């Protein structure tokens, strides 16, 4: 047990920057007692310790100089919180306290992704830096703030969650309401006017399919940038519609909210055309256009400088989700109108599959089966079918955004509410011959209900599982792996791996591409063994890949250049406790090179636990 | 219950000075006075 | 003064140019600083009445989409250009102000090449209006009104002559305004409101003076609240 | 974020010195007496109670704050291990 | 297998009392096996609840019985199933054992009724297991009701129909948390049980038989019944529960009543009007605000706290012994050694301290007087006392104090001396006394509320009902929650609930909407139709109409399209209305959330907080004997565990001095924090 | 005066009691009942003062959560009521007054039967405050004071007698406001604003009372953007 810690509940910190964290003055006190002792002492607050303590030993005793004193004792110190399952690293991060009152913990939102904590009751420990050391490291090496990028994956890891997509999301969307008389001003003078004067009237929307310009863009061109919002502003055009803006050097037909986000960037980071270059205005932003975003920022512009851009999502997110005003209704829940169809239409072939079997052609198995097949084919018709409603009628059904954005919802949820859950298993594992029918919109039935009952508890059956077997798992890499640690000089040792870009047998055989993934997992941030010369560039030897270099060798791969590739690695290395600069490759918590001294053998260790509470957990063997 | 062997207690940097250019000349004066008589 | 009344809004500026101007005032009370920005915003930028062009009139153009010969620019791209012309008049009696302005050939044209009315000056002299080539013929007439906020140019329809084209109104030397109501502690208890707002100007007035008109538009209408009836 | 922690970071050949460097260049700040600093004229350190981080607040916060600009100087080997803790009793009081 | 019984609130006591355990004498089921009996078998049908057993490790292997399920003869839950001989259903029911349900095609009671005529020629039926579309001529028996097959904990939920079986369990717990608040309030919208459930715990006090009312006290209601008697009734004042929250009786009785026999003469603790009642329905806004719900995170209205809303009183039972050491009897006297008369206030009575008096952490609750030393005096402190005062008592100050977290006002004592009455004094203990104190918790940022479904979450933020969202009329709203946490867990009958609740608020009625035969989305929408006509017609007539705004955020609403393009904004609330949703304005600049968002009456729970809830925060303190560890327990906290997995992170980290600070200084280097505390002061 | 200055808001007001208080104004130009209603509304919420129960002290009585026999409610319940009390003073004068009542037996506690004092007025007399039985006594002193806004009774800890007990502090005589601005058509131009608040009040001030001070305060914080810094 520590000496200087401390634990309570958390809670949200909206306000609050990566930067610093909400500690109550209450708890700051004890844990910093000794620290305030004497700065009373330095003050005229007490005359010495013991008189100091004594000053404080009853809660109805201290003068609000005290306070004033401690404030001061933590200018610049900074803790460290801890989450229930410490799984990786980023389980514990530094923070200034900012002295608040109350019990509870003020905790960021962007950093809630790193430690699995959400505000049901979650409770997060706290301790302290005391040597001066231990400080130093602790707010250089281990503050939030600087860790951005995951050990994982060199994808951000301080990206916009659900609250802050969800507003940066519908800000940035365009709308499209109604289609009847002629979409082409194209090419006629008459089409300009007519259907200017038909939309004045009652017939044309301010956003319909015309191809090259709707008449919501015939009427407003705005001049300046700011122009546009100005008239949003007066309730000239919402933020989601599509108007004509002139930018820096190009007559661009951008929404407003679009034009808006620009700014938010482009204010985060003043370098202006840095933020242009960076940002994909084309589309609503979603969490991995935002997570692109973020990465490109730390890669391009320098870290805090990320930070700062960071927050600044946060905060408008944050505030424009608010008026937005997306909410939950139960009519919000759309069911199709083809939900019907598509359940007689299945309906009457379970009878075919009946009448097949009343007669003897089908064996009581091919019956089973057959059923089964008829469901699981229907019931994702009814889920593509349900989207489709939502793409095609309602772009901004609230339940839909929230799943397209990074926001919240799985497409398999959705399907739940607004089409409807079908098969659940029966106790061992055979699925039920009969579906569940409804939706969570109209009522489970009081069986289809206890039908899909069962399958639940085998999920939790499982979570209960992982949360031990995540262990399990991460404490045999831990036995393996502690030693591991990056401490060298390039070791001169060069046998090296080749990454394969292409995969012999999806089908028997035919050469494909590998995902952009799995190439990205095997070549990002890795350190040329042999030079390559490929579609025009030389990457060097012993050049270290970005991200931009991984997608040109696969777009070299595309073009047919290059199978394989040289790459130094950990497999290889001739460092016998440890690993070397050149094998580890870029991915510190930070992108550049690994810098030696990095406790290797853990972090990568952890980065396999964790994920493996996701993986299914029948039976070991 | 000693430094770990990773990290700031690396090999490689347990050992590190700092210095003041105002520092830097102290220490050179104190070299300029082993020239004995 | 020494106690409630001394603990006043220290009402602290930062103005560089004619353009920013920066105002901070603290300490209010609970959820003042809202109370008070938000409303100045709105005054700041619909109220501090302004000029802008309401309407153009080309000589041989007839629509808003049409082209100049020996004019690179667009008619499009020129009424567009004149919603950026910031002019300043000097008093009441100047309502609807046209400005008038022809030149021909190789010259560039800029808004200094307007031809100078008594009571009017143009602040925006440099900016550009459009290039012409040779036997570039541009004779036009731009209205100029004083109004407030934002009028799009379908909402006035303004008729001089019958082939002119209506603009849509910018009425603001005021650009932008951002107001922000950040938490500081006075000693005793730390539930405070700190209002800065930042203003923005096109340079014809400053942003200290608009401020104080927009807090003025507020008193008069807070007297507004005299005879009952 | 903190200031310029790129810049640093940059200025070292590895991540993990930067901190060794900070560390022992506040201890010795503290140590020596405070006044043991390369850059306190103009623009320095401060804090808002009154302006009086000028005196004793955050070590580190310095540490960092002249490691930014270019008069210390870090080395594996700079001065001999003894001899520097006696010319720096030497020159900087304040006890 | 006994245990204390849950009485955070009559229900809470009343489901600890009913509930089945797996494990116990070890010789039935130890820990080893599991997920085949962890599982909810078939048979389980309205024998055991799917959803009742509590979530970690010891899942499913602890739940408490259904509805209508009974231990016949010998423990065999039988749920009830009617017979229907033919076409024909029967008002007769079995109780049928686990096995001979298999032998016959049984079917729902969803299965359209004329009476005792099934309606549909294809109608669901379950063999043994399997879901089965029977015909009518084979339906042999049909289920008894819907609330037989769940328990009675979660039989209290709404529109548990809407809810994933997975979040309601989540729902059916937090009531077994609710903490009794002193301004109960029933649902607005209940599912049927609420009465029976404070009829069949004992919370509530009805009338045995017809009679009226002759004294009403606030201690005691003596009723005189017509049978020619009259019998008086005591009322728990205030009552302290296991776990310490309140249970009074208040009288809701006037004087000189005729009660009808079985009527409620007092509420129990929890109770409105002989209805369950946790929580209070509040008016509530459902959209994102600034980050102040940003997972799970509730922003509340200051307003809440204006009246006693969310206000619950507990009581902490204190306790000190006056122990007999072979140094000296330890005295237990108003005399505290050491330093002043301004801490012996409170101390009235010589010793105990006063009742009524406030209580803050660190004041002397009781006073009592140990030994010194071991065995020996002490050299060193043998001078100072002979320096300003030899003459000492040199008695050691052992007195019970007001530990760190809180404290209320004393509001009884108990103290036993020498002469026992008939009590049962432990050996070596020479008396006893207790302290029981008690305070009111107003809600506040720390706390956590949740409302029957699940949507579980903490306060973030109280507002200033300044600028809070508010409603056309002025009517602000009190709770702003999250949309976000309702797609991912999926529990729309919360979002069911806020609908019938708007209608309520305008119509000023509350409904009771069963299991999954309750209520359904065309009613609501007739009830909203009724509201519209309460919120907006008094509007039409008090002499206005629509706004600036009104209008604006219908432009975006029939853009967005939720209003038929092309009708009157009046026709066009109607709709926006009766699709739950209504205009609602900031509060901070006056303007208009774009797009309608839906708000309404929803109960909401207060969940009690544990003794860890109580921030611990330990700098220094004991340590154990062998193990030299940090080690709490009375007044020091105790310090935190760094497990492995945390030791790592810092490996993981440069943390190479904070990791070994954490193993040396921190917690085990005897000399070191030794020198560390002395350093560092 | 005759066209802009006379085309002047008028202020029209229906008050019954001291409760409800309706006020309309228009004219209004654009977007301007809003930008006055709200703010006043905010103002009318959080700012104006005054009078709630402070302590009490009932004389058998110790804690708060005791009970007193021959009385069906008990303290906590009590003290509730009283938080429901509204009382008016005349004058400055009366800062914090000490109201009495004392009744025994079969008798149904109200407000009214509080000892009349000279300067205070009772506007809340049918309140219920207890039902006392036989041999109920039941004498007390309920403190009342004029502040503002919201004061838990922990934060200000009245001491009149040892065994009182502190009250929550409920000072806003203000309960709800509510603003509409529906259009009005005046001749030419249909766009217009017309501001009605409605403002309910517990008695101790009246709406328009309120109002006023509402605007005032409003107008004194305008007045705070004087001397720049
Ligand atoms: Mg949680
Ligand atoms: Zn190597």
């Amino acid at each position: 047990r520590v000496d200087y810690s401390g634990r309570s509940v958390i809670v949200v910190g909206p306000q609050l920057k990566l930067h610093q964290c909400g500690l109550p003055k209450r708890m700051a006190l004890e844990l910093f007692k000794p620290f305030l002792l004497k700065k009373m002492e330095e003050k005229g607050i007490a005359p010495n310790v013991k008189a100091a303590r004594r000053m404080l030993e009853r809660q109805r005793d201290i003068k609000d100089e005290v306070w004033d004193a401690l404030e001061e004792v933590i200018h610049g110190k900074v803790v460290l919180l801890n989450r229930a399952p410490t799984l990786h690293r980023l389980g514990i991060q530094a923070f200034q306290p900012v002295l608040v009152e109350g019990q509870s913990i003020q905790l960021h939102p962007l950093v809630c992704e790193a430690f699995n904590a959400d505000f049901d009751g979650d409770q997060m420990a706290v301790h302290v830096p005391l040597s001066s050391f231990a400080q130093a490291e602790a707010r250089i090496q281990m503050l939030s703030a600087h860790n951005l990028l995951s050990p994982a994956s060199g994808e951000p890891l301080a990206k916009p969650s659900r609250d802050i997509i969800l507003g940066l999301y519908y800000i940035t969307q365009v709308r499209k309401e109604k289609k009847g008389a002629g979409l082409e001003f194209a090419t006629p003078e008459e089409a300009l006017a007519a259907h200017e004067r038909g939309e004045v009237a009652l017939n044309a929307p301010i956003k319909v399919a015309g191809r090259e310009t709707s008449v919501g863009r015939l009427k407003y061109v705005f001049a300046n940038p700011d122009e546009a919002l100005l008239a949003v502003a007066h309730g000239i055009v919402d933020l989601q519609d599509v108007v004509t803006v002139r930018y820096m050097g190009k007559r661009l037909e951008t929404s407003p909210g679009r034009i808006l986000f620009a700014r938010i960037v482009a204010e985060a980071v003043e370098d202006e055309k840095v933020a242009w270059e960076l940002i994909q205005l084309d589309v609503p932003q979603e969490k991995n256009s935002l997570k692109d975003l973020v990465y490109q920022a730390f890669l391009r512009l320098g870290m805090e400088k990320t930070a700062r851009l960071l927050d600044a999502l946060k905060y408008y997110g944050f505030t424009f989700s608010t008026t937005s005003g997306i909410t939950i209704g139960i009519d919000d829940a759309v069911i199709p109108e083809e939900k019907k169809q598509y359940l007689e239409e299945a309906d009457r072939k379970l009878l075919q599959i009946e009448q097949a079997y009343e007669m003897g052609f089908l064996t009581d198995r091919e019956r089973y089966d057959q059923i089964l097949q008829l469901w699981t084919e229907t019931t994702e018709k009814v889920t593509q079918a349900v989207f489709k409603n939502f793409e095609e009628n309602y772009p901004f059904n609230p339940l839909y955004v929230m799943a397209q954005s990074g926001a919240r919802g799985n497409p398999q949820q959705i399907r739940q509410l607004c089409g409807l859950r079908g098969l659940m298993q029966k106790p061992s594992g055979e699925t039920f011959e009969v579906p569940v029918r409804s939706s969570f919109r109209e009522g489970l039935t009081v069986l289809e209900y206890f039908i899909s009952s069962h399958g639940a508890r085998k999920g939790g059956a499982d979570t209960a599982l992982r949360t031990a077997d995540s262990g399990y798992l991460t404490r045999k890499l831990v036995d393996v792996t502690h030693e591991i640690v990056v401490r060298e000089a390039d070791c001169g040792t060069t046998n090296y791996i080749s990454v394969p870009l292409f995969q012999p047998d999806e089908v028997t055989r035919s050469l494909r591409l590998r995902k952009r993934a799995d190439i990205e997992a095997g070549l990002y941030g890795r350190v040329l063994a042999r030079e390559v010369e490929v579609l025009g560039v030389r990457l060097e030897e012993g050049r270290y890949l970005s991200m931009d270099d991984v997608h040109l060798l696969i777009k070299a791969a595309e073009a047919g250049e290059i199978q394989e590739v040289p790459v130094r690695s950990p497999l290889t290395c001739q460092t016998r406790y440890g690993v070397c600069q050149k094998c580890y490759g870029y991915d510190l918590s930070m992108a550049r090179p690994v810098s030696i001294g990095e406790a290797v053998g853990i972090v990568a260790a952890q980065s396999i636990g964790e994920p493996g509470t996701q993986l299914t957990m029948r039976t070991f063997h | 219950g000693r430094l770990i062997p990773a990290g700031t207690g690396s090999d490689f940097v347990r050992f590190t000075q700092v210095v003041d250019q105002k520092t830097l000349k102290a220490i050179e004066e104190a070299r300029k006075e082993a020239v004995e008589a | 003064m020494l106690d409630s009344k001394l603990k006043a809004p220290v009402f602290t500026v930062r103005t560089q140019g004619r353009e920013y101007g920066e105002f901070v005032l603290e300490p209010l009370e609970r959820g003042f600083g809202v109370t008070l920005g938000n409303p100045l915003r709105r005054i700041l930028l619909s109220s501090i009445p302004g000029t802008a062009v309401t309407s153009v009139y080309i000589e041989d153009v007839l629509h808003e989409f049409s082209t100049i010969p020996g004019v690179k620019e667009d008619v499009v791209e020129i009424i567009l250009n004149l919603k950026e012309l910031v002019v300043r008049f000097l008093n009441p009696s100047l309502q609807t102000v046209t400005l008038l302005l022809k030149a021909e050939g190789p010259k560039e044209v800029k808004a200094r090449d307007f031809l100078p009315v008594a009571d009017v000056e143009i602040m925006n002299p440099d900016l550009h209006i459009a290039t012409l080539e040779e036997g570039g013929r541009l004779n036009m007439e731009v209205r100029v009104d004083r109004g407030v906020g934002y009028v799009p140019a379908e909402k006035h329809g303004i008729k001089d002559r019958i082939n002119a084209i209506p603009v849509d109104a910018v009425f603001s030397p005021v650009r932008r305004v951002a107001f922000q109501v950040e938490d500081t502690r006075l000693g005793q208890r730390t539930d405070l409101d700190k209002l800065t707002l930042r203003i923005w100007t096109d340079g014809s007035v400053t942003p200290l003076e608009a401020l104080n008109q927009a807090v003025e538009i507020l008193r008069e209408h807070l007297t507004y609240f005299s005879n009952p009836q | 974020a903190e200031p310029g922690i790129d810049k640093l970071f940059g200025m070292v050949d590895s991540k993990y010195r930067l901190t060794v460097v900070v560390a022992k260049r506040a201890q010795q700040l503290l140590r020596h007496g405070f006044k043991n600093t390369v850059l306190e004229p103009e623009e320095r350190p401060k804090m808002q109670t009154l302006e009086g981080l000028f005196d004793d607040p955050n070590a580190e916060t310095w540490a960092m704050k002249e490691l930014l600009t270019g008069r210390l100087v870090f080395g594996e080997n700079l001065v001999p291990e003894d001899r520097l803790q006696k010319e720096m009793e030497r020159i900087y009081p304040g006890e | 297998l006994s245990q204390f019984k849950d009485e955070t609130n009559p229900l809470s006591s009343l489901r600890h009392k009913r509930r089945i355990s797996a494990l116990g004498p070890g010789g039935l089921t130890r820990e080893r096996a599991g997920f085949d009996v962890r599982d909810v078998h078939r048979t389980h049908y309205g024998r055991i609840c799917p959803v009742e057993t509590p979530e970690g490790a010891n899942i499913g292997l602890i739940t408490s019985l259904a509805a209508y399920a009974r231990v016949d003869e010998l423990g065999f839950i039988r749920t009830p199933y009617r017979r229907v001989v033919g076409g024909v259903v029967t008002d007769e029911v079995v109780y049928m054992t686990a096995t001979e349900e298999d032998r016959y095609t049984i079917a729902q009671a969803n299965t359209p009724l004329e009476g005792n005529r099934i309606a549909a020629e294809r109608v669901v039926a379950r063999r043994k297991g399997e879901p089965v579309i029977v015909s009518p001529e084979e339906v042999e028996f049909m289920d008894v009701s819907p609330k037989q097959v769940f328990s009675v904990n979660t039989n209290l939920i709404p529109f548990l129909e809407h809810d994933d079986a997975n979040r309601a369990l989540m729902g059916s717990n937090m009531q077994t948390q609710a903490v009794p608040l002193i301004r109960a309030q029933a649902p607005v919208v209940m599912t049927g049980l609420e009465e029976r459930v404070v009829r069949d715990s004992l919370a509530a006090l009805y009338a045995e038989e017809d009679g009226e009312v002759a004294k009403v006290d606030g201690n005691r209601i003596v009723v005189r019944y017509e049978d020619g008697r009259l019998v008086e009734y005591p009322l728990r004042r205030f009552y302290r529960s296991n776990q310490g929250t309140a249970l009074d009786q208040r009288p809701r009785v006037v004087v000189g009543q005729r009660v009808r026999k079985g009527d409620l003469l007092a509420d129990g603790p929890a109770s409105e009007n002989g209805f369950l009642a946790l929580g209070q329905n509040v008016l509530v806004a459902i959209m994102p605000f600034d980050g102040y719900n940003f997972e799970d995170a509730i922003v509340i209205s200051e307003e809440l706290l204006k009246r006693d809303f969310y206000t619950s009183i507990h009581i902490e039972r204190y306790e000190i012994e006056a122990r007999d050491t072979k140094l000296g009897p330890e005295r237990i006297t108003r005399d505290i050694p050491h330093l002043s008369e301004a801490a012996l206030r409170d101390l009235d009575e010589e010793g105990v301290v006063r009742i009524g008096a406030e209580v803050k952490p660190g004041d002397i609750l009781v006073g009592r007087t140990s030994f010194k030393g071991e065995s020996e005096p002490t050299p060193e402190e043998r001078l100072l006392r002979s320096i300003f005062g030899e003459k000492a008592r040199d008695v050691k100050d052992t007195s019970l104090r007001v530990p760190p977290g809180e404290g209320g006002i004393v509001v009884r004592t108990v103290r036993l001396r020498r002469g026992d009455p008939g009590v049962e004094l432990k050996p070596g203990v020479r008396e006893v006394v207790r302290v029981y104190v008690a305070q009111k918790r107003k809600l506040q940022v720390g706390d956590k509320l949740a409302n029957r479904h699940g949507n579980k979450g903490v306060v973030a933020k109280i507002l200033p009902v300044e600028d809070m969202p508010h409603l056309p009329d002025g009517t602000p709203v009190d709770v702003i929650l999250n949309p976000l946490g309702v797609p991912s867990r999926m529990n729309l009958g919360q979002i069911l609930e806020t609908h019938l609740g708007l209608a309520g608020y305008f119509l000023g009625q509350r409904y009771i909407s069963p299991i999954f035969d309750g209520a359904k989305e065309p009613e609501i929408k007739e009830l909203l139709a009724q509201a519209f006509e309460v919120y907006f017609g008094k509007r039409k007539g008090e002499g206005f109409g629509v706004d600036k705004r009104e209008v604006e955020v219908l432009r975006r609403a029939e853009k967005l399209g939720l209003v038929t393009p092309g009708k009157t904004p009046e026709e066009q609330l109607k709709e926006l209305f009766l699709q739950g949703k209504v205009v609602l304005y900031d509060g901070r600049t006056g303007e208009p959330i774009e797009g309608p968002i839906v708000v309404g009456q929803m109960f909401i729970m207060k969940l009690y907080h544990m003794v860890e809830d109580k921030m611990h925060a330990r700098s220094t303190g004991p340590y154990s004997l062998i193990t030299q560890q940090p080690l709490g327990g009375k007044a020091q906290f105790g310090g935190q565990r760094f497990g492995e997995m945390e030791v790592w992170a810092l490996e993981a980290y440069g943390a190479a001095h904070t990791l070994q600070e954490m193993l040396t200084l921190k917690s085990d280097d005897i000399e070191g924090r030794n020198a560390a505390y002395e350093a560092i002061i």
